[PDB]
RNA sequence: GUGGCCUAUCGAUCCUUUAGUCCCUCGGAAUUUGAGGCUAGAGGUGCCAGAAAAGUUACCACAGGGAUAACUGGCUUGUGG
RNA sequence: UUUACUUAUUCAAUGAAGCGGAGCUGGAAUUCAUUUUCCACGUUCUAGCAUUCAAGGUCCCAUUCGGGGCUGAUCCGGGUU
RNA sequence: GUGAUUUCUGCCCAGUGCUCUGAAUGUCAAAGUGAAGAAAUUCAACCAAGCGCGGGUAAACGGCGGGAGUACUCUCUUAAGGUAGCCAAAUGCCUCGUCAUCUAAUUAGUGACGCGCAUGAAUGGAUUAACGAGAUUCCCACUGUCCCUAUCUAC
RNA sequence: CUUGUGACGGCCCGUGAAAAUCCACAGGAAGGAAUAGUUUUCAUGCCAGGUCGUACUGAUAACCGCAGCAGGUCUCCAAGG
RNA sequence: GAUGGGGAAGCUCCGUUUCAAAGGCCUGAUUUUAUGCAGGCCACCAUCGAAAGGGAAUCCGGUUAAGAUUCCGGAACCUGG
RNA sequence: UGGUGAACUAUGCCUGAAUAGGGUGAAGCCAGAGGAAACUCUGGUGGAGGCUCGUAGCGGUUCUGACGUGCAAAUCGAUCGUCGAAUUUGGGUAUAGGGGCGAAAGACUAAUCGAACCAUCUAGUAGCUGGUUCCUGCCGAAGUUUCCCUCAGGAUAGCAG
RNA sequence: UUGACCUCAAAUCAGGUAGGAGUACCCGCUGAACUUAAGCAUAUCAAUAAGCGGAGGAAAAGAAACCAACCGGGAUUGC
C-alpha cells in the first residue's frame, strides 16, 4: 500500500498553511509590571481584515514605560471596539468592553475573550468570530477561577491569567451558505491546501483503507481504536458512539 | 501529447557548468553538482562506479607538481646546485 | 488503575457534568441493573419461601 | 500355547519421556546434585518412505506447452435430421 | 495511599525592569495597653503631548565655560519571573 | 460519510468493531516476596494494562424470518423481522412477464400491475425546475442513408 | 480604434507582497554677528563615474522534437472598406 | 543556507534568532601621535534568492558591408567629491 | 546496496502577464398612478451573475474521416465543449522512489509507472526453450520395477559399452 | 583602595597543526540480498558486496591475567 493523504499531511511541503498576507501574530501584550500593578492606558488606530481569518484584527497602540517610543500591538477586535478607542489593559483596570483585566478582579457572570490559559501565553482561549469564555466561579485560596469554554467545557485556570472583555468580532458568519465551489475555493485559498476532499471510498486500495471493491462501501466498521497507528486511523477516531441522536 | 509537442516545452536548464570540475552537473536549486559534488569538501565516488572513478582519478589530467616528486626523491631531495 | 485516570483527566469536575457524563455513556443503567439483579437475587428466595 | 481360525486393522531422523544396566563420561584430582551416553518402549507425521503454511488479480508478468482445454478440419454417429 | 520541601529534571516568557521581606504615609480596624491585623501605597469625559545621566533642594570643587556626590526616586537579600 | 432544493430518513446493539468515571479474581509477564535445597534450581502466594464479566452505540460495519386461522389475527424462530416509498427500473432468472397505448406489423418505447431469483430509506428512499459533445423512444421539417445509381472539379 | 489617467460604483466567510531607498515633522544638543560673520536644501562655477552583456534568428530552415519534421514553444505594436 | 548550539558510528541532520560574553556609529579629543585614551549613541543580529516585482539619471538628427538610447554633432540629467 | 532526476507532468506557494462583439436584464434609484393604511401597478434608469450566443485562447465529442513503413513514436481536416472565471500561462520556488503528488483514472512523477532512471551485487537461479564444430571402423539401447510435494525432474534396478 | 588566586573569554597577538587526494595491501564501524536447502521462515551466501571513519611502506599483533597436565613448554607473525 501507499501512505495515505493524512499521513502526508505531516511533512508540510505543500500542507503548510498560506501566510503571505496576514498582519502578524494577534498576542496580548506582554505582562510586565504595569499590568499586575496598576493599569496602562493604548488606542485603537485602525482596525482592519486579516487574511484567512474571520475576526477582525484592532491595532492597538501604547506606550513604552521605559524607553521614549511607541509599541504597537495586534488584538483581536471585541465586537463594539471603535477607532479612537481608549484601551485599558491591567489590574486596576476599569471594567468595560475592550479592557484586558486578569480574571482574578471579574465578577461572576463576567463574558470575556483573548483568555490566557497560564498567566502570560497572551491569549489562547476564544479566538474565533463569536467565540467567548464565560467566569462561572472564583476560589480565592488556592487562587483559581472556573470557566465555561465555547466547546461548553469548564476549566479551572489561573485568577492571574487574563482576558478581553466581550465577544469576538464578526460572529454569525457561518450562518450564511457558501452557495459555491469557487467560495469554498477562496476560503480556503487563503488558509491552506486541504480542499477539495476526496472521499477515501472512492479510491483504490492502495491508496486509502476505504478504497477498492466492486461497489463503494467502507468495508470493516468505520469508528477507529484509539491505540491504532499512523495509516489506520481513517474514519472516526475513539467514537464513544455514532448516529444522530434524537 | 506526451512526445514529440512535449519535447518542443524544453528550455530550461536544469544543470549548469560546475566550477570544480566544468562538467554541466552543478544543479541549479539544489546548488550541488552531480558528479564531484561540489560544494561538499569530499569528492564525490563510489566504488560501484569504478570506470568513473578511472575517468577522474589521478593521472588523467597534468599532475603539475607530482610529475617531478619521483625524480626529486631519486635525487634524494638535494639542495643547492 | 482506574484511580490514575480520574486524577489524570476528572480532577476539574463537578457534580452535573458527572452525571451528564456517566448518563450519556450508558454506566448509569449497567449500575442500575446491577443493583436489580441484586433485588431479583432476593426476591427469587422469597418467592420460594 | 511367543495374542485373536487365516487373509486388513498402521509410522523414520531430530527432540522429549519411561524402563534396564546402576554400567560409561563430564578431559588438572575427588564427593554429591545436575547433565550427557548405551540397550528397549512411548509421545507422530492418514499427502500414511513422514515440509511448519490463507486468498485475489478484468492492472498483471516470466519460462515453457499443441504432453493440455476454448475454432475449423479428421475418426465415430449416441443424440439430431 | 495522602501530604509537605526545592536544588535534580520538565514547561513558558522577557532587549532577564520593579521578585521577596521589612518600613513609611492614609483608610478600615478593636484596641483592653500599645497596637492585633487587613486593604491600598501619583495615571479613566476627549484619535494632542511625554526622550537630552531631570528640574528643584542640598554639599563639595576652585568658578568659568562648569564638573562631581546625596536626595528627588525608603531600606535589606543579588533567587530574572 | 452522503451529495443542490422539496419531502422524509422506519425496526434491530445478537454478531463484528468502537466506547465507559462499573466490579473485581477468573486469565495473569519481568522485577520483587515466601518456602524447600548445599547451591544451581524448583514450587507457591501476590500480581499492571489488556483479555474475560457488566453497560452504551446503527447519518458504525451491517441485517430486516417462518406456520396456522379468518388484508387481518395468532403462533413459532430469532437481535429484529422490509416501515414510508418505488419497480420487469441501469436492479426481475423465469421473460419476448400480463393488460393498455404507439405501428400494417414492435424481443424496442411509454403508462399501469406486483409473493420483488435478488427494490428500499445519508449502502440514503421518493420527487424534481434548469442544465448535459451522457443513454433511449416517437413526431414534424430535411435530405443519394436507400430504391438505383449517374455526372462534374482538383490532387 | 488602441492606450494612459481621474472621480466614482459593484463584488467578497477572497478586502487583493516585502525590503532596500528617499523626504518631512516633533525635539532643542551645539555653534553662532557688528566691522563682522553665519549659511552651500538659492544661482553659477570644478573633477570623476569602474566591471560584465550588447552581432543575428526567435521559427513551415538559426530553439526542442535522431532532420532544413504540416508538431511544440512567452510577449509588445496593429491601416482602409 | 553558515555560525552559537544540539543529534548522528559517520557521510552529515536540525535550526535561522535560537539556553551566545554575537558588534559598529558619529562627534571629537590629542595635535611625543598615532589613533589609543575623554566621551556619548544603538541592539538588528551572516549570506544567497527576480535580465517580467522594487529601483538615481538621455534625448533628437546623422553614420556602417555588418554596431548603436552605446559611435559622431548638438542638447540634457543624476550620483559621489 | 548506493546514487541521479519536478526542463515533461501532478500539486501548493511567490512574482508577473493575457482574455472581440452581442443576448438576457438582478439589487439600488427616479417619475407617474392607485390605496384609508399596509403596500401595489406602470414607464424609465442602472448594469449583477462560478448566466448565455460567439472570436483569440484552453480543450478534444463524432466522422469510429485522412494518414497508419505518416508531415508526426499521437499528427491533419471538418464537426465540436468552453470562453471573465474552481480561467489560461511565463519565470522563480517546494515536495524524490514503497517515496512524492493526485477534483481519484492506479493517473502523473523527462516517449519509462499496479513502484522511475543509473551503476554494482551479477556471468543472480531455471526440473524449461534453442544451439553444440573432423573422418572411418566395431558393438549397440530405453520409454519398464520401487521410492520421492513424485507426474515436463531425479534416485534405484533393468537394457548397453 | 591595591595586589593575588581560580575559572572563563578576546585579539589580522608570537609560533604551529588538522582538513583534501590516493586507497592494491592494512585497522575498525556499519551491513544486505540474489543464491543453496531441488518449496521456505532458522541456516547458507557472509561476520561478504555496497556505505562510513583512519594509517604506512608495510600495517596490525607482540614480550602472557598464555599454552598445558607432560621428564612440561615460553613474545608476536607467517608456512
Ligand atoms: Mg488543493
Ligand atoms: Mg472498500
Ligand atoms: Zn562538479
Amino acid at each position: 500500500g501507499r501512505v495515505i493523504r493524512n499521513q502526508r499531511k505531516g511533512a508540510g511541503s505543500i500542507f503548510t498553511s498560506h501566510t503571505r498576507l496576514r498582519q502578524g501574530a494577534a498576542k496580548l501584550r506582554t505582562l510586565d509590571y504595569a499590568e499586575r500593578h496598576g493599569y496602562i492606558r493604548g488606542i485603537v488606530k485602525q482596525i482592519v481584515h486579516d487574511s484567512g481569518r474571520g475576526a477582525p484584527l484592532a491595532k492597538v497602540v501604547f506606550r513604552d514605560p521605559y524607553k521614549y517610543r511607541l509599541r504597537e500591538e495586534i488584538f483581536i477586535a471585541n465586537e463594539g471596539v471603535h477607532t479612537g478607542q481608549f484601551i485599558y489593559a491591567g489590574k486596576k483596570a476599569s471594567l468595560n468592553v475592550g479592557n484586558v483585566l486578569p480574571l482574578g478582579s471579574v465578577p461572576e457572570g463576567t463574558i470575556v475573550s483573548n483568555v490566557e490559559e497560564k498567566p502570560g501565553d497572551r491569549g489562547a482561549l476564544a479566538r474565533a468570530s463569536g467565540n467567548y469564555v464565560i467566569i462561572i466561579g472564583h476560589n480565592p485560596d488556592e487562587n483559581k477561577t472556573r470557566v465555561r469554554l465555547p466547546s461548553g467545557a469548564k476549566k479551572v485556570i489561573s485568577s492571574d491569567a487574563r482576558g478581553v472583555i466581550g465577544v469576538i468580532a464578526g460572529g454569525g458568519r457561518v450562518d450564511k451558505p457558501l452557495l459555491k465551489a469557487g467560495r469554498a475555493f477562496h476560503k480556503y485559498r487563503l488558509k491552506r491546501n486541504s480542499w477539495p476532499k476526496t472521499r477515501g471510498v472512492a479510491m483504490n486500495p492502495v491508496d486509502h483503507p476505504h478504497g477498492g471493491g466492486n461497489h463503494q462501501h467502507i468495508g470493516k466498521a468505520s469508528t477507529i481504536s484509539r491505540g491504532a497507528v499512523s495509516g489506520q486511523k481513517a474514519g472516526l477516531i475513539a467514537a464513544r458512539r455514532t448516529g444522530l441522536l434524537r | 501529447g506526451k512526445g514529440t509537442p512535449s519535447f518542443g516545452k524544453r528550455h530550461n536548464k536544469s544543470h549548469t557548468l560546475c566550477n570544480r570540475c566544468g562538467r554541466r552537473s552543478f544543479h541549479v536549486q539544489k546548488k550541488t553538482c552531480s558528479s564531484c559534488g561540489y560544494p561538499a569538501a569530499k569528492t564525490r565516488s563510489y566504488n560501484w562506479g569504478a570506470k568513473a572513478k578511472r575517468r577522474h582519478t589521478t593521472g588523467t589530467g597534468r599532475m603539475r607538481y607530482l610529475k617531478h616528486v619521483s625524480r626529486r626523491f631519486k635525487n634524494g631531495f638535494q639542495t643547492g646546485s | 488503575g482506574k484511580l490514575k485516570k480520574i486524577q489524570k483527566k476528572y480532577a476539574d469536575q463537578d457534580e452535573t457534568e458527572r452525571l451528564l457524563r456517566l448518563e450519556a455513556l450508558g454506566t448509569l443503567k449497567g449500575i442500575e441493573k446491577q443493583q436489580q439483579r441484586k433485588k431479583e437475587e432476593i426476591m427469587k428466595r422469597e418467592v420460594r419461601e
